[PDB]
């Protein structure tokens, strides 16, 4: 008579949590807070009650952008370049202007040679290059305005630690969205961040999302000190089950680390719900041992248990 | 609206009636509607040159198509005016249209239908002075080598993922540069050169006459495009359209499956072909191989495009550009498969 009590080992978030979740015999049958789920196999169940657990749980839930809205994002953002390192394949010369072309990580791209900074003279194809690129990138990510901070991110990229926001509507979005970024700068963090550019798509807990490399405890604190002002007023109060709440609306987390060829580009949010779900249903093909399940299925992901917004060591 | 309005009045339609009009599809602004005048119009603008190479050769289309009885598989909307200075087309609205893409989605795209397209592709083919001789951008070369900054700056994560693994495909980006180089090295035929199922309308709510539109690439080219194009969206339609985690072999099983149930789709089409073109393989015998190509080529293309809306590339998404390999560096095969021969 304790959601603790009959779900040990694992945090108490979560165990609140399956408290409004039950699996039938078989899983052909669940039911995430009223949200009934079917399927025909135990396997179709398991991708669509991950799909109930993510909206129910790391959601909240039960087409175009806006030129208006992206203007304002675009205004906030504090800078406006990003030096970015790649190897020069070939300069290419032409009277109208000269070209770099340069294999980025990403993609090998044909670069004005005006954006060179490093080395500060074309070098032979084959030496690393610095190119100033712009910051902004309103194309990148389908539903968001993306920005780069100013200071590149570390070569192994490394552990990412993630900030959600839970923006209420638009116009909190831009105000959250500045004073994030203005305190991320300030305190010399190296991340990606994104902030919803559908104004129609508010509100989201994940309205703003920052990405946190090297050392996050910096820019975390100064996030959190620049943006709880406005915790609760402009962030609605709830946030995921699965992540580690800093305030009213503003959440944490690690990119998913698991350690199985098969599971990647799963966000943190649809990883910890797909892994989740897989527990609830090998519990319910026998016949509480459920949270052992449930304990078994996060520890196999990389999740811990005891603390899912983190990875195991 | 105020250089559309200018040639709508110059033309007797007097205005756009704002109350009944409706924005259309593509990569261009469109009305279509009643003008206050009560005739149904569609109206294209494109951005001019800093005129409008679109617009030339949209209406070097409208001049061959004026001169071809009523019976031809092959039929304009009918062309009522132009501004290419100002970037404004004006034709007659076909009523009630559906375009090719929501007859494939609803499966109405029939055999039937399928061999009237190639009756209007292989028309097109037959009938040249005064069509651009340019080369058309498709397959992108000088993307596979190195996409422009500007396109980087607005494309997805996933069109990003999906160009870097063409760029880095050594016997693909081979392939291509093969693939445009034989272009002049056959007969040439008038060609559409941006040949999708949406290029394509019928009217009466499905139940009307096969109008193919979108001249803008209209050019003296390979006849391999257009074919290519035809197989290619069917090829894509199969192996992805219809699936939007399994394993890769299931998908591909999949995708085999439902590609092998659409053949017959790509064989109306090639009859239909020859029906009004019989002497094609007579000129060129390389066409079957040559449009295999373009079809594989064509499934890149459509990912690509597709890919615009996501973040990561699916895994059916990257089975199909599988077996958009498989047709390029294959030709002879896939042709053969996709019933393009003899
Ligand atoms: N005359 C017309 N009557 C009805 N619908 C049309 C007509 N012309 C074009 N459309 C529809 O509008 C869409 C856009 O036309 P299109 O010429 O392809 O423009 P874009 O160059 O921007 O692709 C077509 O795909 C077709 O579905
Ligand atoms: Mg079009
Ligand atoms: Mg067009
Ligand atoms: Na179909």
């Amino acid at each position: 008579a304790s959601p603790v009590a009959r779900h040990r080992g694992l945090a108490p978030r979560l165990a609140e949590a399956l408290d409004a979740v039950s699996v039938a015999p078989g899983a052909r049958r669940a039911s995430v807070a009223g949200r009934t789920v079917t399927a025909d196999s135990p396997r179709d169940l398991r991708g669509r009650l991950t799909n109930a657990l993510y909206e129910e749980l790391h959601a909240g839930r039960h087409t175009l952008r806006d030129p208006a809205l992206e203007a304002r994002l675009a205004a906030a953002v504090p800078h406006r370049t990003t030096p970015t390192r790649g190897r020069l394949v070939e300069v290419l010369r032409r009277p109208d202007g000269d070209q770099l072309v340069v294999r980025l990580p990403e993609v090998t791209a044909r670069v004005p040679a005006d954006r060179l900074l490093s080395p500060s003279v074309p070098p032979a194809p084959g030496e690393t290059v610095e190119l100033a690129l712009e910051a902004a990138r309103p194309a990148l990510s389908p539903g968001f305005f993306y920005v780069m901070g100013s200071r590149p991110l570390p070569r192994p990229a490394g552990a990412v630690r993630r900030i959600f926001l839970h923006a209420r509507d638009a116009d909190a979005a831009v105000v959250l969205w500045g004073a994030a970024l203005g305190a991320l700068e300030e305190a010399a963090a190296l991340y990606h961040a994104k902030v919803l550019s559908d104004p129609q798509d508010f509100p989201r807990r994940d309205a703003v999302v920052l990405y946190l490399h090297g050392d996050h405890r910096p820019g975390e604190r100064a996030v959190t000190e620049a943006v709880s002002r406005y915790a609760g007023t402009l962030t609605g109060p709830d946030t995921s089950v699965f992540t580690e709440e800093l305030a009213p609306g503003v959440a944490a987390a690690w990119d998913p680390q698991d350690p199985r060829p098969g599971q990647s580009g799963m966000s943190f949010g649809q990883h910890r719900a797909f892994a989740l779900a897989s527990g609830l249903i090998d519990c319910a093909l026998a016949d509480p041992g459920r949270a052992e399940h449930v304990v078994r299925a996060l520890r196999e992901a990389g999740i811990d248990p005891l603390h899912p917004q983190n990875n195991l060591d | 609206v105020p250089a559309v309005n200018a040639l709508l009045l110059r033309l007797g339609l007097g205005r756009l009636d704002a109350a009944a009009t409706t924005a259309f599809g593509g990569r261009n602004d469109n009305w279509a509607g009643p003008t206050t005048t009560g005739e149904q119009v569609f109206v294209k603008t494109v951005t001019p040159l800093p005129g409008c190479p679109e617009l030339d050769r949209s209406l070097s289309f409208e001049d061959l198509a004026a001169r071809l009885t009523p019976a031809s598989p092959l039929r304009s909307p009918g062309l009522l005016g132009a501004d290419p200075a100002a970037g404004v087309m004006v034709h007659r609205l076909v009523p009630g249209a559906r375009s090719g893409a929501e007859l494939a989605l609803d499966g109405d795209f029939d055999d039937d239908l399928c061999r009237s397209a190639g009756r209007a592709v292989g028309t097109l083919h037959g009938l040249v002075d005064g069509l651009d001789t340019g080369e058309a951008p498709l397959p992108p070369l000088s993307w596979l080598k190195a996409l422009p900054w500007s396109a980087v700056q607005e494309r997805s994560m996933a069109q990003i993922a999906a160009w870097q693994l063409v760029q880095d495909d050594t016997e693909v980006v081979d392939a291509l540069h093969r693939l445009r180089d034989l272009e002049r090295t056959v007969p040439l035929a008038p060609a559409h050169c941006d040949l999708r199922f949406d290029q394509f309308i019928r009217a009466d709510e499905g139940a009307g006459e096969l109008y193919l539109v979108d001249w803008e690439e209209f050019r003296l080219a390979d006849p391999a495009r257009d074919v290519g194009a035809f197989a290619g969206e069917w090829l894509f339609h199969a192996t992805y359209s219809v699936f939007a985690g399994l394993t890769h072999e299931e998908i591909v099983a999949r995708g085999s499956a439902s590609l092998r149930r659409h053949l017959p789709r790509i064989a109306a089409f090639w009859q239909g072909y020859l029906e009004c073109r019989p002497q094609a393989l007579a000129l060129d015998a390389g066409l079957p191989e040559r449009a295999a190509a373009y079809a594989g080529w064509h499934m890149y293309d459509r990912l690509i495009a597709t890919a615009e809306s996501h973040a990561t590339l699916n895994p059916v998404a990257r089975a199909a550009a599988g077996i958009g390999r498989t047709v390029l560096l294959g030709p002879s095969a896939a042709a053969r498969t996709l019933g393009l021969s003899a």
